[PDB]
């Protein structure tokens, strides 16, 4: 029916609203939600979560997780999430810069894999920030 | 109430008229300071001030006397 | 002091009346004797008192007895100089004293009058073979409850009074009831306050604390025990407060 | 001198006041830690629900997992969680001796032992020692809330994906009792397919031994009490739809559990 | 020496109604060496006198001038010798200062105390800034009632720990210039009345606004 | 040491110096028991500044050459007030405390910091 | 203390140890105070080590005199 | 032996005949109590008992002699 | 207590015992309030050695045998110096404290230790 948004970080509940239109990515790519979206279980990638209640769709980023958009519940377990406007685009670009520089210094193998992951998590930050 | 002019005393250690309130301290904590502060507060209301110096410098008595002079007390 | 002593001593040796001899205070008599010996030029004892401190204190502290005729009970103030309980004057005075009641600024500032601290105050007369096992056990349980309250004073504030266990919640509840029942409306402080004065015998006292502490009157408001004479007037005030709270 | 004695007595009284106040401060910090772990329970509990839904739905034969494959131990990653502050009794020294014993045992098995020093006292201890293998000195300055958990997650992820430091085991002090607590060793990696915390050698289910402790007062003094209400997952309508192959979906899910376990361990040690 | 001091001190007291209601406050001074206040002449004068205003050099160096020791100082005359306005504000002032005196050993831990004791620390911190005075600048009872009211009500939590002195002196001058009903009210009645309370609240917020626009 | 006599700047700087030293001494034994890490930012700050001020109130005397080894420096009141204003405001808040030891002026203390900084680089 | 100072030494011992007493007292402070701080900066640590070397130098056995050459 | 009749003393501190033993303590610790205890415990043994009271309170001495009269000891 | 009289070994072990007991006397003020837990590795080492030392100094006497019940031991210099050499070398660091309390020889101390490990 009309589904509820209770996303949550490891220690608290980041956003516990009951909103209309929710469009979040996944491992396979891009998906979305309309109210009464069928029983599903999707592990959302490190990808922005635009969230549209009636008037506003303010982009709420996240560093990856798992969603369950089933019967009257849309719960997104996320290792860490931080909304768009909340992070400022200037320091966001600064982190993007130093992260790309660390990817330049990615000579080691495990160093390179963690560089990729940290870069992409810092990326979706900026991807939600300035918009 | 004998208004001494100090917020701390006039609130927390109220002194009266006919009360023998002791001032006690170490060297240079402001004993004579509070004394002159009270005496100089009591210009307004009608009291006679007495200041008895025992064994002090004539220069210190000169300072306090000149002070009361330029103050009007 | 000897003048006051003999004027009291007549009142019980001839008239056999229970006299009260207030001496305010003992330390200043001790130092006045010290000054007399100093003027007389007799060699001083330890830290500066007169050599006859013990004998001089005896000459005044052994006319205060209960003879076959009457009894002089001496309720004398004592002062400890340099915070010594071991200075000769406090030591000699305590060698004679039988019970000490200690008044605290805490209970005065709060409003439990009189301001006696039931823990700092002690008596050697509160032995079972003197006061009765029932009095002794009720006093012991009251002291234990009030002490546990002092111990929980910091704990309860942080923990929240609900997070306490049931036993400790009972303890703090009954401790508040007891500490409030310790208040009394005085016969001579009615001029200031407006509460009539009251007299409470030990029967009323022991039974009141038995009822409060035995969990039986554990269903009364805190204020229903405050500045009240006995447990009967406590129940009366409690019914008044409950009727006043309904409407 | 009388002045000197009065001064030293005023000093000892100042010390008594300082420490007595520190006691209440530490009690309030314990209370806030308790209030944090009860709020952190929904994440791990809902994830255990969904994660044991997984071994009921895929029937455990549809797994090919990076964070579960056992490559035989050749280099080990033992994580030392040490408190940052001091004057905390011997809480630091107890685990900085437990680590010595554990390393002296497995030092002939796991020829290279990788210590991960999380904290501040460990970061002093291992730099004082002649350079035990240390990947990233984890210390706390605005990190311990979330960035520390996430950073431990990133480090163990990068270390486990290139499978050389297998058998990752972290060392912490689950505050079972307020008076006594000893440094436990819980195998976090390789993550088990079912949500049972891996004990010594990974062979013991620790779902029952794991507890949440809350503050109260036995008749005399305040003391912790062990409190638990836990069940097993229901089916949660296994008609649920996977957006991808459940193999890759659980590969994307296991970092969440890997994060939550580390966060709760850093709350337990705290 | 006790006989000497007792005769000299007790020569000064408040005479009765028939003899003229004359009085004579003795404000004696004794200097104490190395804080040995239980020495001979200190214990003599402390025994004979009614009150004791105890001055401490550790407060004196710390800036809190006049350096009186508020926890040690006593006066067995007490609030009897206070103006009614003064006692109305002084009760609240003494309770606040007792609270901050208890919480003194919690100021370093102002990062993880509950916000209530944090705010008690804040109030006592501002109240310490209140009580300091310049050298030989005595105040009148009405200005002191102004200051203690501004403090005790809670009107200095905003301004930082240092400005408080300058704020309060500006407050007193602004009240003096622009609401001359307050001092007249207290001079006539010597009682803090709700009319002067409202007038002081108004003047206080006015001065606060103009001072903040500075 | 009264405002009308010594100037408001001299009085305020004297009062601030005495305040920081008194804070330091009221804190010193608590630190000696507890440790130094556990203090707040401003507490550790004032401790460092007060140690540096305790160093800077030292001076090589003209006659104490046989005792110190350095030459005595006459230090003027303007130089003192300026140096203590700087050390209290925290301009020099990264220099070595030992650079403030047996120095006359404050430029001498800066130059001694330079000398110790170069000596460490060699 | 010594109320004569360098005038109770020679030019050589004065050149080598004029400032030594003040520096050694200040290092006694620096080594006595740096037991509270957990980690030290390198300049202070090296001064502390040199002061400890200085403290090991001043040990003199019984019935052993040192000449002025050995002292310098 | 001089059987003091007290468990702790007869276990740890055996007091024999002709041995000068000290009873030292604070005010109100039980020194007179143990004294009366030991004197009463010499009812069977042949030893006669002596008790002196240097500067004690008259009520205390009266209580002591009254207890001794009550026991008949 | 001078080497010219007593031998260099005796003198050296006496100086080392005096050193370690001095260091423990210094750390007493700290440990009174804090406990042994807050000390450094070398500090806690010296404190443990000083406990063992100040207990090994104790010896039951023949004339105190009526109060202690334990037969007094006679132990001269040849065993005194050796025992203390061992305690300050730290070979006997595995032993508890009560093994050195009220014994004459370091061998009797070790035998008492073996008893304290026989009583599991
Ligand atoms: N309330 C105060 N505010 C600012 N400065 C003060 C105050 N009280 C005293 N002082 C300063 O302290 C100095 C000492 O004051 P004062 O001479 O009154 O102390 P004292 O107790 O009389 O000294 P002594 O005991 O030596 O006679 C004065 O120079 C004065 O400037
Ligand atoms: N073993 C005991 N059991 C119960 N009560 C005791 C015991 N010993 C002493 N008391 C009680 O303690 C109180 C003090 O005892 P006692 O008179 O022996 O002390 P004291 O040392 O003589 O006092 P002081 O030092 O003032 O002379 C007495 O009232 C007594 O009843």
């Amino acid at each position: 029916m009309t589904l509820n948004l209770c996303v949550l970080t490891p220690n608290r509940s980041i956003w516990n609203s009951e909103v209309k239109e929710i469009i979040l990515s996944t491992n396979s790519g891009q998906i979305g939600v309309l109210p009464n979206h069928a029983p599903t279980a999707t592990a959302v990638d490190i990808g922005i979560l635009r969230i549209r209640l009636n008037d506003q769709w303010l982009t709420l980023a996240l560093m990856g997780g798992f969603a369950r958009i089933g019967n009257n519940e849309i719960t997104i377990l996320v290792n860490d999430a931080e909304r768009g406007s909340d992070i400022d685009p200037q320091e966001a670009q600064q982190t993007l810069e130093i992260a790309e520089a660390n990817l330049r210094k990615a000579e080691g193998k495990r160093q390179k894999i963690e560089a990729n992951l940290a870069l992409r998590r810092a990326r979706t930050r900026v991807e939600a920030s300035n918009t | 109430p004998l208004q001494t002019g100090l917020i701390a005393i006039d609130a927390m250690i109220p002194v009266g008229r006919g009360q023998r309130e002791l001032i006690i301290g170490d060297r240079q904590t402001g004993k004579t300071a509070v004394a002159t502060d009270t005496i100089l507060n009591q210009q307004g209301q009608n009291v006679i001030c007495v200041y008895v110096a025992i064994g002090q410098k004539a220069s210190s008595v000169a300072q306090v006397v000149t002070n009361f002079q330029e103050r009007g007390a | 002091g000897l003048t006051a002593l003999t004027m009291a001593e007549y009142f019980r040796d001839v008239n056999e009346q229970d006299v009260l001899l207030f001496i305010d205070n003992i330390f200043r008599f001790v130092q006045a004797g010290s000054e007399v010996s100093a003027l007389l030029g007799r060699m001083p004892s330890a830290v500066g008192y007169q050599p006859t401190l013990s004998t001089e204190m005896g000459s005044l502290q052994e006319r205060i007895t209960s003879t076959k005729e009457g009894s002089i009970t001496s309720i004398q103030a004592v002062y400890v100089p340099a915070d010594d309980l071991t200075d000769p004057a406090p030591a000699t005075t305590f060698a004679h004293l039988d019970a000490t009641t200690v008044l605290s600024r805490g209970l005065a500032a709060k409003g439990i009058y009189p301001a006696v601290d039931p823990l700092d105050s002690t008596s050697t007369m509160l032995q079972p073979r003197i006061v009765g096992e029932e009095h002794y056990e009720i006093a012991q349980r009251v002291k234990e409850t009030l002490q546990r309250y002092k111990e929980l004073q910091d704990i309860i504030a942080i923990l929240g009074l609900d997070e306490l266990s049931e036993e400790d919640r009972l303890t703090v509840a009954r401790a508040r009831k007891i500490e409030r029942f310790l208040s009394q409306p005085f016969f001579v402080a009615e001029v200031f306050t407006g509460s009539p004065g009251k007299y409470v015998g030990l029967a009323e006292t022991i039974r009141g604390f038995q009822l409060i502490l035995s969990g039986e009157l554990d269903s009364l408001p805190e204020q229903a025990f405050y500045l009240v004479g006995n447990i009967d007037e406590a129940t009366a005030k409690a019914m008044n407060l409950e009727m006043e709270s309904k409407l | 001198n009388l002045r000197e004695l009065r001064d030293r007595i005023g000093s000892v009284k100042n010390t008594q006041k300082i420490t007595e106040a520190m006691k209440l401060v530490a009690a309030a910090k314990v209370r806030r830690a308790q209030e944090a772990v009860v709020n952190g329970r929904p994440f791990s509990e809902t994830l255990v629900e969904v994660l044991y839904n997984m071994n009921e739905q895929l029937q455990t034969e549809d797994v090919d997992v990076p964070l579960t494959k056992i490559r035989t131990v050749k280099k080990v990653a033992l994580m030392v969680v040490t408190g940052d502050r001091g004057l905390c009794g011997g809480f630091n020294n107890m685990l900085l001796k437990k680590a010595e014993s554990r390393i002296a045992e497995l030092k002939k098995l796991g020829v290279d032992y990788t210590i991960i020093s999380i904290g501040k006292k460990g970061n002093t201890y291992f730099i004082r020692r002649p350079e035990i293998p240390v990947d990233r000195y984890f210390d706390g300055t605005n990190l311990p809330t979330a960035k520390e958990a996430q950073a431990i997650a990133d480090d163990v992820f990068s270390l486990f994906v290139s499978e050389e430091v297998d058998k990752v085991e972290m060392l912490y002090t689950k505050f079972v009792s307020l008076v006594k607590s000893d440094p436990v060793i819980h195998t976090l990696l390789p993550l088990s397919p079912k949500g049972e915390i891996c004990d010594i050698n990974g062979k013991c289910v620790d779902a029952a031994e794991d507890e949440l402790f809350r503050l109260t007062t036995k008749e005399g003094k305040l003391t912790v009490e062990r409190d638990m209400i836990k069940t097993e997952t229901p089916a949660f309508s296994p008609i649920l739809e996977f957006e991808q192959d459940p193999a890759q979906i659980l590969d994307a899910l296991l970092p969440l559990y890997l994060n939550s376990q580390i966060l709760r361990a850093l709350q337990e040690s705290l | 020496v006790f006989y000497l001091h007792s005769r000299l001190l007790e020569r000064a007291a408040k005479l009765s109604s028939l003899l003229g209601e004359g009085s004579m406050t003795a404000l004696p001074i004794v200097e104490t060496q190395a804080g040995d206040v239980s020495a001979y002449i200190p214990t003599n004068v402390i025994s004979i006198t009614d009150g004791q205003i105890f001055l401490s050099a550790d407060l004196f160096n710390a800036g809190i001038r006049p350096a009186i020791n508020v926890g040690i100082s006593v006066s067995r005359v007490g609030s009897a010798a206070q103006i009614k306005a003064m006692k109305k504000v002084a009760g609240k002032l003494k309770l606040e200062l007792a609270q901050f005196a208890e919480l003194e050993a919690f100021a370093q831990f102002a990062s993880d105390l509950d916000k209530a004791t944090q705010n008690q620390l804040a109030r006592g911190q501002r109240l310490r800034e209140l009580l300091k005075q310049p050298q030989s600048a005595p105040l009148t009872v009405e200005e002191q009632v102004m200051t203690i009211y501004t403090g005790t009500n809670g009107y200095l939590d905003s301004l930082e720990l240092d400005q408080v002195r300058k704020y309060l002196v500006e407050l007193r001058t602004y009240v003096k210039t622009n609401k001359p009903e307050f001092q007249e009210i207290i001079s006539s009645t010597k009682t803090f009345t709700e009319e002067a309370e409202a007038l002081l609240k108004e003047a206080i917020q006015e001065q606060m606004e103009r001072f903040l626009l500075q």
